[PDB]
RNA sequence: AAGUGUGGAGAUCGAAGAUGAUUAGAGACCAUUGUAGUCCACACUGCAAACGAUGACACCCAUGAAUUGGGGAUCCUUACGUAUCUUUCUCAGCACGUUUUCUGUUUUCACGCGAAAGCUUUGAGGUUACAGUCUCAGGGGGGAGUAC
RNA sequence: CACCAUGUUCAA
């Protein structure tokens, strides 16, 4: 039974013969660039209750001049990413849904 | 003049069966999509007369799609359907 | 099908019909194309849309005239509308005409579920659209109905048989191919003349929004 | 719409969209033009798709260069395409 | 207190339809109307069934309701909306000029009628 | 590569005429393709078809008219004397009232009923109903 | 006693659809048995139950069981149908089976091997129908041969009308409820072949409910 | 994707299937000699033997007895 | 990839091994280490879920978004529609827009097929209506990829 | 993300 056509990973049957791989995020386990899923994070460094406090005692951060934030583009394990809650178990009808744009 | 005949020239088969317009296709008993279609005749006045021609469209043509344009290449054929303006 | 036996020119659009229909925007297709209606498209236009054969709308107009002409028994034609700009049309078209009309949810097992008491039996079905009467096409598919349909340029012409092309998403253009639809078969059959203009005005096939 | 495809006869609007050798009968693309130096006037005949570069026999320029696909004549010279 | 069963709501719509000149916006007159015109034997369902008909009253100053088959209401809006201009709205859309567009334009010199009048090109 | 172009000819009308189409485009064409046509219209399976010249191998045009149900080739060409007339019959026809087997002889290429006529055996070619 | 509700039974009932060849022609729907006992003779139809099996469906506390029936109905001159209900109790199901049975009620084409002499004693070509994986292909033999098949379909094709002929089946034929419905679809396929009998241009009819919708209106 | 054709192709066909049939636990078994060799029948029926001593096999699951036999 | 031979290299991770801990036990997972290896040169091996669990070469095959490289335009109809912005030098340039067309990697979508899951111009379709060419393997589960 | 191993033989 195929789960899933493309079998998991982004590489097709007569494009690739191997992608070289990352280690996980947490895990540190290798698996392939184009199987682990890939998230790009834009966190911030301060929550907003905290980050009051320190724009408030800043000589140079205020509203004119934004706070500066994390970017660091996690790349999890297929273990990893459904144990952290980043990606889940979807309905059998519902697996092909594929989001080109962060929501 | 259709269907098999017995060597004694009597129409042996029951139901000579209806055949599709478009793709020439005998029209089987269980094919629920298999639609006829009666055109009004119509008279120089513009009013129906009394004659309607009728033609008769398969079931898998209308599953694909391509009856309306089987309708279409019929109508042209039989005249009913004008195939382009005339010159302005 | 406008060509009748004789060969006269009695079926043929007039500068008055097409400039009805001009007026109406009934002519305009949507942005989107698909492959079924790909020959009813004449060209597109500036802003992306796509501009549909007058000639083959008119031909494809008294074609689906022709057939609904063609039927003593006029409770037999069946015309319905899931969307809701269709239902103040598709019941005056019931009106001049003297044929069924339905209008909302179409209650799947109306053509099929033969114990229901609001089973019918129609042997033409004219849709407003392909797409939101997929319910009542799909079951013309069970029970030996064909369908009339007016298309808008991207349609799944699946099981349809004369697909009308025209702008059926607006609330002016639809109605006025149900008036022109309406008056055409009623000129058929010889309740009206085709000297005089029809005196009933096509305001009331445009639905309003009552509240 | 109305008219219906004709293998045999084919649409001019169909026919000419198609490749080269995927024409009902395949043909050339290219063609010949006579080609008028820049200086020096005197004709010249140059292939449309002419990879070598020609030269004129009397001016001794080059009046084209190779390309990918049609070859691109020098600036400043004329040129009429031929028939056949 | 919580929803009320099908069978309070069934019944209560049906006194809406045979009884609606009999109701108002109060309960304890509505209630006296459904005892004689419901024939249970419970009292605590004919509490319930004034309870859901004098919401459904409001909800008809209001508006439509959806189910209620009032027939008088329906025949009286159908008659007052099926009211139309002596000029068409068509008519008086020709009488400004149609305004067609370039593409639409270079079509209708191509037909058998040629351009019609009334028209422009914007 | 292409091996039979017989082979190949059958093939494509069999499948566009199962798809119901109205015309289709054989190529590369033969003698022997345009001899097995001329067969099928003998017997009323295919309309007019149209042989376009390049001065390669010809095209086909061939206007189909929905009689035709399967065309064949069979392949390798096995030989069939007048005893295996009623053999082939039974194996590749549907019935022993239509259809036919299409052969090449010494006399030509020919349909099995007028070849059991003519006392003459071949190759078979293929088959058409 | 029986009040029709489609259109098709309306006319049965009035008898102004007077054969059951005039239904096979439009292609219409049955969907009232009755139809077919009227139109058919009653001494010249015939049943019997093919297969009886139960069929279980794992529940919480145990298996729910249904009984699930085959039943095959035909006069032996060229009409069969077979249909398949089931249900809680195995008389439930046999009887469903029978109204299920003549809804399905389709004709078989028949012909001759050699030459034309009498009544068809075989199907005119050969044909196969598949349900599942069994597939059965009926070929037609000589005129004294006999039907040469499997006990299942030799008894679906002596209710068919079809007097000799040869059988093959290629897989899993102890599946009965397949193999029951592969002999209906390979004689149901006996129309469906165009043969040059059948290239001539027949002229159109009209529908029994086109020709008779001013009887029908006055049920109204 | 399975077989060849070719009017000339009949040595390959020949070779294709003699290989093939080894593959048949009836063929083969009919055809090689460790069938009858090891056979403790010589490829026959009803050989004689003398008992030795008797034996209670137990039956297999689900069933339980001991089945009486005798080792010849 | 692991492995082997001879020379280099030896940062990091690290089969073996050593210490902690968890455990009823822990020869494991977890923590700290650490040898061979990892890396290069020249030889050897030829053992993968070496996969698309799909042999190669042709043929026919409906639809709508895209994408990569190249090229070209701006009673069955005798033909036709062009924008944006950067521009002193690998610059008669670069990217885009609308449209053609060839080659490649694909996607949601008509037949048909299949026991089904699913496949579908990228076939697993064109197959009991069974023959385009060639080729390799299989024949109930084991023993056994064992013994010689 | 502490630890969390197992339940005799046929049969219903
Ligand atoms: O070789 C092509 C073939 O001739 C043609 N049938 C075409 O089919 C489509 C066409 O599909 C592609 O759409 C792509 C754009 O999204 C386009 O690719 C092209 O992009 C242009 C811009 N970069 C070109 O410059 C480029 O060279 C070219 N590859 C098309 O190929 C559609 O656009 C049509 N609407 C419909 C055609 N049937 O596709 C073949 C290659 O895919
Ligand atoms: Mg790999
Ligand atoms: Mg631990
Ligand atoms: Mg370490
Ligand atoms: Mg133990």
């Amino acid at each position: 039974t195929t789960k899933r056509r493309n079998h998991g990973r982004s590489k097709p049957a007569h494009s690739r013969g191997r992608v070289k791989p990352i280690h996980c995020f947490n895990c540190g386990r290798l698996t392939p660039k184009d199987k682990a899923v890939g998230r790009f994070v834009v966190r911030r460094m301060l929550d907003a209750a905290s980050a009051r406090d320190v724009a408030e005692a800043s000589p140079v951060y205020g509203a004119n001049f934004p706070m500066p934030k994390l970017y660091m583009k996690q790349r999890f394990c297929i273990a990893c990413a459904i144990h952290s809650r980043t990606v889940r178990a979807r309905p059998v009808g519902n697996r092909k849904i594929r989001y080109t744009r962060k929501v | 003049t259709i269907g098999m005949f017995n060597e004694e020239g009597e129409n042996v088969d029951l139901y000579i069966p209806r055949k599709c317009h478009a793709t020439n296709t005998l029209i089987e008993a269980h094919d629920h999509a298999a639609v006829q279609i009666s055109i009004a005749n119509v008279g120089p006045n513009g009013v129906i007369n009394g004659t309607t021609t009728t033609l008769c469209i398969a079931g898998y043509l209308r599953s694909q799609g391509e009856s309306d344009h089987a309708i279409n290449h019929i109508t042209i054929d039989r005249g009913i359907m004008r195939i382009k303006t005339g010159k302005p | 099908m406008t060509a009748v036996e004789s060969g006269s020119k009695v079926l043929r659009m007039k500068e008055s019909d097409a400039q009805k229909l001009l007026a109406m925007r009934c002519h305009i297709g949507t942005r989107n194309q698909s492959s079924a209606m790909k020959k009813y498209i004449y060209g597109r236009t500036a802003e992306g849309s796509h501009i549909i054969d007058l000639h083959m709308m008119w031909e494809k107009l008294i074609l689906a005239a022709r057939v609904i002409a063609a039927v003593e028994n006029p409770k037999d034609v069946c015309v319905c509308s899931s969307r809701l700009y269709g239902t103040r049309a598709i019941y005056k078209f019931s009106q001049h005409v003297g044929t069924s009309f339905h209008g909302g949810r179409f209650i799947p097992g109306t053509f099929t579920n033969q114990i229901q008491k609001k089973f019918v039996q129609p042997r033409v079905l004219v849709v407003t659209d392909p797409r939101t009467d997929h319910q009542a096409i799909r079951e013309a598919s069970l029970v030996n109905i064909p369908v009339i349909a007016l298309c808008d340029t991207d349609a799944p012409l699946e099981y349809v048989d004369i697909a009308i092309p025209c702008n059926n998403r607006g609330i002016k253009s639809i109605g006025m191919m149900y008036w022109l639809l309406a008056r055409e078969v009623l000129r058929l059959r010889g309740t009206i003349v085709r000297s005089v203009p029809w005196e009933e005005k096509v305001d009331l096939f445009f639905y309003r929004d009552p509240n | 719409g109305f008219f219906d495809a004709d293998l045999s006869y084919p649409t001019v609007r169909t026919e000419r969209m198609k490749h080269k050798r995927r024409r009902l009968v395949q043909g050339p693309n290219s063609y010949f033009m006579d080609v008028s130096c820049p200086r020096c006037r005197q004709v010249t005949v140059v292939y449309s798709h002419a990879t070598t570069s020609v030269e004129c026999k009397g001016c001794s320029k080059k009046l084209c260069r190779p390309t990918g696909g049609k070859a691109l004549l020098v600036e400043g010279c004329g040129y009429r395409r031929k028939p056949d | 207190g919580k929803i009320r069963t099908k069978t309070v709501k069934r019944a209560s719509r049906q006194v809406v339809e045979k009884y609606y000149s009999k109701l108002n916006f109060d309960f304890y007159q509505n209630k006296r109307v459904i005892m004689d015109v419901t024939i249970a034997e419970s009292k605590k369902l004919k509490n319930k069934i004034a309870g859901y008909t004098t919401h459904i009253m409001k909800r008809l100053a209001r508006g439509p309701v959806r189910g209620i088959s009032l027939k008088l209401q329906e025949e009286e809006r159908e008659r007052r909306m099926d009211h139309a201009p002596a000029t068409s709205d068509v008519d008086k859309a020709i009488q400004s000029g149609v305004s067609v567009d370039k593409r639409t334009m270079q079509m209708l010199q191509r037909l058998e009628i040629g351009v019609p009048r009334r028209v422009k090109r914007a | 590569t292409m091996m039979s172009v017989l082979a190949n000819a059958l093939r494509t009308i069999a499948s566009a005429e199962r798809r119901g189409k109205r015309q289709v485009l054989i190529r590369p064409s033969s003698k022997v393709v345009v001899k097995f046509l001329q067969v099928m219209q003998k017997h009323g399976y295919i309309g007019e078809f149209e042989i376009i010249d390049d001065h390669r191998a010809g095209k086909i045009v061939v206007n189909l008219n929905g009689r035709l149900n399967k065309c064949g080739a069979i392949c390798p060409r096995f030989d069939c004397a007048t005893t295996d007339y009623e053999k082939w019959m039974k194996n590749i026809l549907p019935s022993r009232q239509f259809g036919f087997v299409v052969l090449t002889t010494s006399l030509g290429i020919m349909d099995h009923e007028e070849a059991r006529s003519r006392n003459t055996g071949g190759k078979v070619l293929g088959f058409f109903y | 006693e029986w009040v029709p509700c489609t259109k098709l039974g309306r006319l049965v009932k009035a008898q102004k659809v007077t054969s059951l060849e005039e239904i096979f022609l439009f292609s219409m729907p049955i969907k009232e048995h009755q139809i077919v006992d009227t139109l058919i003779a009653e001494g010249q139809l015939h049943d019997e139950m093919m297969k009886i099996y139960p069929v279980q469906k794992a529940t919480s506390a145990g298996q729910r069981t249904r009984f699930k029936a085959f039943n095959v109905v035909g006069d032996c001159d060229g009409h069969i149908g077979i249909g398949a209900r089931v249900g809680k109790e195995v008389s439930l199901a046999i009887r469903a089976s029978m109204i299920a049975a003549k809804l399905n009620i389709v004709p078989v084409r028949r012909g001759y091997w050699g030459n034309k002499i009498g009544e068809p004693h075989t199907i005119p070509m050969k044909v196969t129908g598949k349900c599942g994986s069994v597939a059965v292909r009926l070929v037609p033999a000589p005129r004294g041969t006999g039907i040469v098949a499997a006990p299942v379909p030799k008894k679906i094709l002596e209710f068919a009308g079809v007097e000799d002929v040869y059988t093959s089946s290629r897989g899993k034929t102890r599946t009965h409820g397949n193999l029951i419905m592969a002999t209906f679809y390979a004689l149901r396929k006996t129309y469906g072949f165009l043969t040059p009998d059948l290239w001539a241009e027949t002229e159109p009819s009209r529908d029994p409910t086109d020709e008779h919708a001013e009887l029908l209106a006055e049920m109204t | 994707m399975t077989k060849t054709n070719g009017q000339n192709a009949a040595r390959k066909l020949v070779r294709l299937r003699r290989r093939n049939r080894w593959a048949d636990k009836g063929w083969k078994r009919a055809h090689t000699f460790a069938a009858k060799k090891a056979n403790p029948f010589g490829g026959s029926s009803h050989a004689k033997g003398i008992v030795l001593e008797k034996i209670g096999v137990g039956a297999k699951q689900p069933n339980s007895a001991i089945r009486k036999c005798v080792r010849v």
